[PDB]
């Protein structure tokens, strides 16, 4: 169960782990969403659609192969799981329909419904959903005028002006040979180390990826969309996170585990935690937590959601909220330290060890073109037992005292206050 | 008629200058705090007629 990379053409990992039975080859790569100028927004979703639709129906009346994609800001994770016996087919297969040709698949009707599932898909998920659409709104104000802050999706006015020739420029431009891991994940050892050096299983236009000028930034800004007709709230607060390979990644991360995830509606959950979820039971503050420290290779973000069926006590949740978040670089018992070192490491192996193979491709591939080496778990436990808490405040005074906020909330907001009930008493405490 | 001239106009030109410089620093203040509203921008949307 040892990772093995290489550089011959095209870098090659793999994660041999016989426990699974379903061999997932894939190919990821390291520009997708956020790499890309806001005009053409959709480009990487209609890549993402054309393939799950007509490869996705060529294959099984082929072989026997299902297929999967993702793409977060700069990942067009793109997947191919087999039986294990069965990965041959599962390459010459994605030689000869991902790479080239790419005129056979990009058809004019296939296109066009394409077209217009992703314009359905993408209306009522505007529509219907709701944290996924806060969520997205924070990114977008978190950098605006940034290669970072576009959605995933797109926009409508985007998506409807997009044929061919854009995709078809794209395609050319980052379909590089310079950026392009091929994972192994799955119960596979060495036929993935060989075959992917064939005669021409290569990717077109050799070349490097078009590096953008301008890095990343950050500032607080709402995008609120004030709408009385929905029922509860959403808020989301944030702080600017730590990026990818730094030496404060890990710590960060427990910063996002003390106070932790919650959910107002199960017998399991009300009773145990933090002070704050002492404070809240009294009343129905809130209704969900999500804590979460996302991180990208520009920049990282250190995430907070809810979605608060009362309406009139939004304020009193963020106050409370705030003073945590104050004083958790003042004093930290060394319990709850202890506590969410703990939780964090199960959470790490539930999440890198799942049963799924895809999962563990996607994060081998994220870790290997990011870092460019995976970082085993087992390094990840020996390094987050040194977690002491002097690191811990360190790096809390460093980011989450008197710093810019961002926070942008759909529903009925009209009971939260606007920026510095919501910002200046983020340290009025006297520390 | 008053036996404080003096220390009349020593005490008001004091203040004078305290309070001139203490204006000033509450107009900074004042453009400074009220700025996060004094600048945003609404953008309207026609909502989508379903009823
Ligand atoms: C008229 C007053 C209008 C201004 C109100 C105001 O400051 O905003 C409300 C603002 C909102 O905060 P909150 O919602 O009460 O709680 C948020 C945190 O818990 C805030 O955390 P906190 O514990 O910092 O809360 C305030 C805390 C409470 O401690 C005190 O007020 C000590 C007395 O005061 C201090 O920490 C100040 C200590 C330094 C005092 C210096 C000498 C002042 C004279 O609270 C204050 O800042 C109250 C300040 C009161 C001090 C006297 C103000 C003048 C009274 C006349
Ligand atoms: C002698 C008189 C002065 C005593 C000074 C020492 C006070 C120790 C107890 C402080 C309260 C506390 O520690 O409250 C512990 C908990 C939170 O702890 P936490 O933030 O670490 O949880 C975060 C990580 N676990 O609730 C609160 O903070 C509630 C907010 C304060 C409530 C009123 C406190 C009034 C006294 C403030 C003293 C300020 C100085
Ligand atoms: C009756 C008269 C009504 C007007 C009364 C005005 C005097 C009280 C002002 C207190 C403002 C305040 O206490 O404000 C508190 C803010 C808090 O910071 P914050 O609000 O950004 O964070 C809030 C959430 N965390 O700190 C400051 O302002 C610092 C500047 C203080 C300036 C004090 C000047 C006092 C002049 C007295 C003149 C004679 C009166």
């Amino acid at each position: 169960a040892e990772v093995t990379q290489l550089s011959n053409g095209i870098v090659v990992a793999t994660e041999h782990n016989p426990s699974a039975h379903t061999a997932s080859v894939g190919v990821v790569f390291g520009s997708g969403a956020a790499n890309e100028n806001p005009y053409n927004n959709g480009v990487s979703n209609l890549w993402k659609n054309i393939f799950l639709s007509k490869e996705n129906s060529a294959v099984a009346a082929k072989e026997g192969l299902a297929l999967s994609s993702n793409i977060s800001r700069d990942f067009q994770s793109y997947i191919v799981s087999s039986l294990p016996g069965s990965t041959d087919k599962s390459l010459d297969f994605l030689n000869q329909s991902f790479i080239q040709q790419k005129a056979n698949l990009l058809s004019s009707s296939n296109f066009e419904a394409t077209k217009k599932s992703v314009l359905k898909q993408v209306q009522d998920f505007e529509e219907n959903d709701h944290p996924n659409r806060v969520l997205e709104h924070l990114h977008s104000t978190a950098f605006q005028n940034t290669p970072l802050s576009l959605p995933t999706r797109g926009t409508l006015e985007s998506l409807e002006n997009l044929v061919v020739a854009d995709l078809e420029s794209f395609a050319n431009n980052h379909f590089l040979n310079s950026n392009a891991v091929v994972v192994g994940t799955g119960n596979i050892k060495h036929e993935d180390l060989v075959n992917s050096i064939e005669s021409k299983n290569l990717s077109l236009q050799t070349g490097t990826k078009p590096v953008l000028k301008k890095k990343a930034a950050f500032l607080g800004s709402e995008v609120r969309l004030r709408d009385d007709t929905l029922p509860k709230a959403w808020i989301s607060l944030a702080v600017e996170g730590e990026p990818v390979n730094s030496p404060n990644y890990f710590v960060a991360k427990l910063a996002a585990q003390i106070f932790g995830s919650y959910n107002a509606f199960e017998p399991a959950s009300r009773l145990q935690g933090i002070k704050l979820l002492d404070n809240i039971q009294e009343y129905q503050l809130c209704d969900n937590f999500n804590h979460f420290s996302l991180s990208y290779k520009d920049s990282g973000l250190w995430g907070f959601s809810t979605a608060t069926r009362n309406v009139t006590m939004i304020d009193d949740l963020i106050h409370f909220t705030l003073k945590q978040w104050n004083r958790l670089t003042i004093s930290v018992t060394d319990t709850e330290v202890e506590r969410a070192k703990s939780l964090l490491k199960l959470q790490l192996g539930q999440l890198y060890e799942s049963g799924n193979p895809v999962n563990d491709a996607n994060l081998l591939g994220a870790e290997v073109l990011i870092k460019g080496s995976k970082l085993s778990l087992g390094e990840a436990f020996k390094k987050i037992d040194a977690i002491t808490v002097k690191d811990v405040k360190a790096w809390a005074g460093k980011r989450l005292w008197d710093q810019d906020i961002a926070i942008a909330g759909t529903g009925q907001i009209e009971g939260l206050l606007d920026y510095m009930r919501i910002r200046s008493d983020m340290s009025m405490m006297r520390w | 008629a008053e036996p404080e001239h003096d220390e009349r106009k020593r005490l008001g030109l004091k203040t004078v200058i305290i309070l001139s410089s203490l204006y000033l620093l509450s107009i900074w203040v004042k453009k400074f705090k009220w700025a996060g509203i004094k600048t945003r921008k609404f953008v309207f949307n026609p909502p989508k007629p379903r009823k």
